[PDB]
């Protein structure tokens, strides 16, 4: 019943946003802070209320919140929501990384800046859509919905340094591989619902529904593959990355657009919700692929993160090793992986949306992002580089950061499924640790290379101070206290791994 | 067939708008007025659009051999008459800065709009060539409207003559296919045959001619070539008109012979038409990648969303709701159309001499026109496909209707044609926001026209229901 | 060796067989009516062929 | 004892011819006169139909085609004198400003 109105706030909160600039400036960013709030504040009411730690697994469909609304009842569709514990991980997330990006994008006081919080809160309603929605159809709707303001964003907002040109080309780049990859999902959609209509009679594009198909053995595969190709898009999956560091450099320079719908990992949640219940047969023959793409993603984003100029570019390379790991965790058919999947998703959320946001200062303060251009920022700045350090520490994988707690326990139930693949994934960790020392080396150490860095600069302010020091505390957290996290998602994720298991 | 109270009850949009051309050229002859001949056309058109309502009071009868009036019918005859009203108020202001005879214009709108009638109701050969002339010789003028400029006088000279060389193949392929079947009713189009033999050489060679000639008319790869230089340099409201009212009114009777002939379910002519409609996907949407001119763009962007149109056309045997996709898809089509024609006849309004139709000249279209340039970005979307639009609903349509008639060729061409769609038309949607260096209610008009299109895509987008149960409700005689 | 990301250039590589593809396709468009009507011919041709082929 | 075949067969080939004289010709109004031609043979071939089914169809539909041809003729002649006024050349070829 609070479903539709966790969607609802961020799409009202950025029309009003839109509609509040004539009484000032400074105006759309209180509203925008007041939506994600709201929004953060129904997310947790709703955690504390669900009752997710004494949930038990009682098969898929098991659901603690639902809403159900017609909306095309000519083909059975509805707005048709649903929550339990992985998906209200997910929406908890997405309230915070929102309020980080509102509080990021709060020194913007440009004349257009309404237009830009309504793109912000409907690129996170729709990433909260696309957490809640069971409806395929209006899963679909969400995925794609959420991408146009993500283009204007990049395209218009973007990145000033660079030419308009460069943002116009990733902004492209990226709206062309989502929308199409959306698009192959669609026709996998469309397939799906075919096959049951031929099977049963009835028009449905309900998940519950569609979760009872019998299908051939290769048709199963092709539905598997569509999906796959959206989430593997979307993950990234190599070789379907290289929109993301395109798109995360010619991003707004302080970071709200990195982390209101880039850091939000919608298609690992879309494999594990999607992926391996409608097709678990076909997800159990193509576990060795997608493995093997997870560690060729490993090690390909970590070679390429050490060979970055770019500290944004870097740091996008290295999501695209992490969700290496995760896409290796998800294909296991274990409930420790899948918990260490969970964790590695919140954890590397936190941490990329504490690098980007620190980037981005660092970028205000420098006005350049070559690390060939800085060196001996240590002695130069007050809080950044110290901050940037334990990011860093957290991005390889330190105990004592929810990172080690997700990546560890997702190798402990990998070596109980697939040994080989979870040594050559350790060994990533190693690449893993090779790349964040270089960035710390290229960035903060050694002497400066340039003349901006070679002065002192002004120091972060209360604001960004308490936004890098919230999000310190809740990875230190994560990483000493993960209990009540994975006490949340041990229903949803027992049931997935159940059916997995039990269909194969 | 003779013509009863009833039969006249169902020709009621036709004799509205007959009654309005000799009521226009009368008022003409009495005196040269530009704003009374444009509100005595609109209100015959308007008139023909609310007697649409006794239309289906009356219901679904056959008026003589040549016409049958439906629920198609009405559907098509309202389609038509919204892209006629658009194209008047289009017209009346860039007309204002036209020192020739404006009210001509308006006539041949109104006789074009009354040949879309026809080609609604079509059920024979005769009324369908008829139909498609009674478009396309009004058209001849209307292109040629300002000859004046030399792009106008090249677009009359092109359009008049490949429309010509495409009347003669259509009606020699009418002929063929009348020396074999003894009848020019739709329906009786292979009917004589049996046993598995509806692939009769004759008959099929005379549905190619046809098929030429309608692929001429429907901008269909490789009968294309003329669809960017005649948008181009027709004028604007006429580019709209021609975009919109023609396309869909011949796609309807298309729609409609291949439904009622038993030709039409021959394996070769779904193969063919497969070909055709997979080349006019691929070649409209990689054509359109590289234009610099928004009328030539959406020219390519016409051929490529028709080839989506004729991937419905092919399943129309296959599947259940291929002509409630083609209902869709069209209504969605001919609201994106008319918005981004008219944001360009209102940009290019009054007439001055050459088309405003340059990118550059539409590059920070928001900063001095933002309504203009917010309802252009809203039809690059829909036309992309992109969701909360009509575009994406109409390509989710055809999308079904090809899974379900398993045509994995025509699916996967739509998917590759709209990426390419994607490239192109988010680079004229971001376009209108970056940066470069009227006052008449008729104008007033046409920019409420366009927001009122837009309005429609954004919420249609959102909410298909109505339209769909619309498009249900308007299915033919089966 | 991997600085240049190769795999980003083998999947850009669909983007300039589109371009490519699209650039040889404007050459029909001449602007020359009666090269327009001999395509419209070479159609008429193709289709007819294509249809006694597949009688 | 004329068959079928004979005049669907005079018909097409002069449609054919027609469609030669109209791809050949660079002067307007020979391409003109080859849809003249074009145009005729349809009608011809709608005739030799109708006689041959006994139906007045055929001359009804070349009744039709010869309105139509009338029409046409009438409106590209306008356009072939305007041509000759704006241009004093008569060459299709010139008429090719808008491209790619
Ligand atoms: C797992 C593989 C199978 C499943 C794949 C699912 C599809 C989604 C994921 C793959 C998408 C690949 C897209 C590659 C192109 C990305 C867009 C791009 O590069 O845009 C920028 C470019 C313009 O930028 P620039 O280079 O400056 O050009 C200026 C020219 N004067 O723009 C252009 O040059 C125009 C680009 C037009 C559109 C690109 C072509 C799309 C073709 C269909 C894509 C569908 C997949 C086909 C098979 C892929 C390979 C297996
Ligand atoms: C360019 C990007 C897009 C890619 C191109 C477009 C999609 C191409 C899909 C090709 C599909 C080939 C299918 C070949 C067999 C067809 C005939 C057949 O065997 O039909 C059987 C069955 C109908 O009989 P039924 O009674 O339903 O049988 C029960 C079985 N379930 O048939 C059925 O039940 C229907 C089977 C449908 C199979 C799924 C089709 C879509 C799958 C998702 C997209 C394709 C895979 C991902 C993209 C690949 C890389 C681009
Ligand atoms: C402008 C140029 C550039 C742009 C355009 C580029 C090209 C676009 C189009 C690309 C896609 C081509 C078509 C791919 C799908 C082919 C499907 C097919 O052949 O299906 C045959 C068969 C159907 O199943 P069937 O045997 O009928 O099942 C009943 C029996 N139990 O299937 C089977 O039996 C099972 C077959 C399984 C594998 C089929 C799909 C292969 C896809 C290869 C790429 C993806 C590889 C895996 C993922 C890698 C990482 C992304
Ligand atoms: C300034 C002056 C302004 C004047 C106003 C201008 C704008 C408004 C124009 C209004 C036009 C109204 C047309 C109404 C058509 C339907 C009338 C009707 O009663 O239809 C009912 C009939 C089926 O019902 P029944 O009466 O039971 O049938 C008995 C016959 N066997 O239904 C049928 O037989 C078929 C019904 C569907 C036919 C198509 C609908 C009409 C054309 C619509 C074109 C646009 C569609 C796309 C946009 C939709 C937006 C929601
Ligand atoms: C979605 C964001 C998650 C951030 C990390 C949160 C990690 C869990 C922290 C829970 C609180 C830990 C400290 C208090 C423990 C109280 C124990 C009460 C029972 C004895
Ligand atoms: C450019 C678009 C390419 C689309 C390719 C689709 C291939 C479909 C193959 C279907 C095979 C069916 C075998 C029974």
């Amino acid at each position: 019943m609070l479903l539709p109105w966790l969607i609802l706030i961020p799409f009202i909160g950025g029309f009003l946003c839109w509609q509040t600039e004539r009484f000032g400036v400074k105006v759309p960013r209180w509203i925008a802070l007041i939506t994600m709030g709201l929004t953060l504040a129904l997310s947790l009411q709703l955690w504390l209320q669900g009752g997710y730690s004494l949930t038990q697994s009682a098969g898929i469909p098991q659901w603690q919140s639902e809403f159900d609304m017609p909306w095309i009842p000519r083909f059975g569709i509805s707005i048709h929501l649903a929550i339990d514990g992985l998906s209200l991980l997910m929406v908890v997330l997405t309230g915070l990384l929102g309020v980080l990006a509102v509080l990021c994008s709060w020194k913007e006081i440009e004349k257009y800046q309404g237009f830009f919080h309504l793109n912000l809160m409907w690129i996170l309603g729709g990433v909260i859509g696309v957490f809640l929605a069971i409806d395929m159809f209006l899963f679909f709707f969400f995925w794609e919905m959420m991408l146009v303001p993500m283009y204007f964003l990049i395209a218009l907002w973007g990145h000033k340094a660079s030419d308009g040109k460069t943002r116009i080309t990733a902004a492209t780049k990226f709206f062309i591989y989502t929308q199409a990859s959306g698009l192959v999902m669609l026709i996998a959609i469309l397939a799906l619902v075919f096959v049951h209509y031929n099977a049963t009679g009835v028009w449905t594009f309900n998940y519950e529904e569609l979760l009872n198909t019998p299908m051939s053995s290769g048709v199963e595969y092709l539905l598997m593959l569509g999906f796959f190709i959206a989430f593997a898009v979307k993950m990234p999956v190599v070789p379907l990355h290289g929109w993301l560091p395109d798109a995360h450099s010619q991003a707004p320079t302080a970071g709200s657009v990195d982390l209101a719908g880039i850091l939000l990992k919608t298609a690992a949640y879309g494999l594990l919700r999607f992926s391996l219940p409608l097709f678990p047969n076909a997800s159990a023959e193509f576990a060795p692929i997608a493995m093997w793409l997870g560690v060729i993603g490993i090690f390909y984003g970590a070679w390429m993160a050490f060979a970055q100029t770019d500290i944004k570019r870097l740091i996008a390379y290295t999501s695209v090793s992490h969700m290496g790991f995760v896409l290796i965790a998800i294909y296991t058919g274990s409930q420790l992986a899948y918990q260490g999947a969970v964790i590695q998703m919140i954890a590397h959320g936190l941490s990329a949306a504490g690098l980007f946001i620190l980037c981005g200062q660092l970028y205000e303060r420098i006005h350049t992002r070559d690390m060939r251009m800085m060196g001996g920022l240590w002695s130069k700045m007050k809080w950044l580089p110290a901050l940037s350090l334990f990011f860093a520490v957290a991005t390889l994988g330190m105990p004592g950061t929810g990172n080690f707690v997700g990546e560890f326990m997702i190798l402990f139930g990998s070596f109980q499924v697939v040994p080989v693949i979870t040594v050559i994934s350790t060994f990533g960790l190693v690449f893993a640790s090779v790349y964040s020392l270089a960035m710390l080396h290229r960035a903060y150490f050694g002497k400066a290379k340039s003349q901006i860095a070679s002065q002192e600069l002004p120091g972060m302010s209360l604001r960004e101070l308490f936004m890098i020091l919230l999000l310190v505390v809740l990875l230190v957290l994560l990483g000493f206290y993960p209990q009540p996290i994975l006490d949340t998602s041990h229903s949803a994720i027992g049931n997935i791994q159940q059916w997995f298991v039990n269909s194969v | 067939m003779t013509i009863t109270p009833q039969n006249l009850i169902a020709l009621l949009p036709l004799l509205i708008v007959g009654l309005t051309v000799v009521v226009v050229m009368l008022s003409i002859a009495w005196r040269r007025n530009h704003f009374l001949n444009a509100t005595l056309s609109v209100i015959g058109l308007n008139a023909a659009l609310v007697s649409l309502w006794f239309v289906g009071q009356a219901g679904a009868m056959d008026v003589t051999p040549l016409m049958r009036v439906d629920g198609f019918a009405m559907l098509y005859t309202g389609l038509v008459l919204l892209a006629s009203l658009a194209t008047c108020t289009f017209a009346y202001p860039w007309l204002e800065g036209y020192n020739d005879n404006k009210d001509e214009f308006y006539l041949l709108v109104l006789i074009a709009a009354l040949g879309g009638i026809l080609l609604a109701n079509a059920n024979h050969l005769a009324s369908l060539f008829l139909g498609i002339e009674l478009i396309s010789l009004p058209l001849f003028g209307l292109v040629g409207y300002a000859f004046r400029q030399k792009r106008s006088l090249e677009a009359s000279i092109k359009y008049t003559i490949l429309s010509a060389a495409a009347s003669s193949f259509l009606l020699f392929g009418m002929a063929l296919v009348y020396a074999q079947s003894g009848d020019l009713s739709f329906v009786a189009l292979g009917k004589n045959l049996g046993d598995g033999m509806l692939n009769e050489p004759l008959l099929l060679a005379g549905f190619g001619l046809m098929i030429v000639g309608l692929g001429f008319k429907l901008s269909l790869v490789p009968f294309h070539l003329w669809t960017p230089d005649v948008y181009q340099g027709a004028p604007a409201p006429v580019s709209t008109f021609l975009a919109t009212a023609s396309k869909i009114a011949i796609f309807g009777v298309v729609m409609r012979l291949f439904l009622y002939a038993p030709v039409g379910d021959s394996e070769a002519i779904r193969v063919v038409l497969a070909i055709i409609a997979f080349a006019s996907i691929i070649f409209g949407n990689l054509m359109a990648l590289s234009q610099t001119n928004i009328k030539r763009l959406l020219g390519y962007s016409s051929i490529s969303h028709l080839g989506y149109l004729l991937v419905a056309l092919i399943a129309l045997q296959t599947g259940e709701m291929s002509m409630e996709a083609v209902g869709v898809y069209l209504a969605g089509y001919l609201f994106s159309s008319l918005g981004a024609f008219g944001v360009v006849s209102l940009m290019s309004s009054p007439y001055r001499g050459p088309d405003a139709d340059s990118l550059f000249s539409y590059r920070g279209l928001f900063w001095h026109r933002p309504i203009l340039a917010a309802v252009m970005t809203v039809m690059m979307l829909s036309l992309a496909g992109i969701p909360m639009t009509l575009g994406f609903i109409g390509k989710f349509y055809v999308l079904a209707v090809g899974v379900q008639a398993h045509l994995w060729w025509l699916v996967g061409a739509v998917v590759v044609g709209s990426a390419i769609g994607l490239y192109y038309y988010l680079r004229v949607a971001v376009s209108l926001y970056l940066h470069a260096p009227p006052s008449n209610w008729q104008y007033s008009a046409g920019g409420i026209v366009v927001l009122i299109s837009a309005l429609l895509v954004l919420v249609l987008g959102v909410w298909p229901q109505p339209l769909i149960s619309i498009v249900r409700l308007a299915m033919p005689l089966m | 060796l991997l600085k240049r990301d190769p795999l980003n250039s083998m999947m850009n590589i669909p983007a300039v067989l589109s371009r490519f593809a699209g650039k040889g396709l404007l050459l029909s468009e001449n602007g020359y009516l009666r090269w327009y009507v001999a395509s419209m011919s070479i159609g008429a041709v193709v289709v007819l062929a294509l249809l006694m082929v597949l009688r | 004892m004329i068959p079928l075949q004979h005049g669907l067969i005079l018909a097409a080939i002069l449609f054919v011819l027609g469609l030669t004289g109209l791809v050949i010709r660079r002067n307007l109004l020979f391409m003109l006169i080859g849809l003249e031609i074009m145009i005729n043979a349809s009608a011809l071939a709608f005739v030799v139909a109708g006689s041959y089914w006994g139906q007045t169809d055929g001359q009804v539909m070349y009744i039709l085609a010869i309105s139509l041809a009338a029409a046409e003729a009438s409106i590209g002649l306008a356009l072939l004198l305007q041509l000759h006024r704006r241009r004093q050349n008569l060459n299709i070829d010139s008429v090719s400003e808008m491209r790619g």
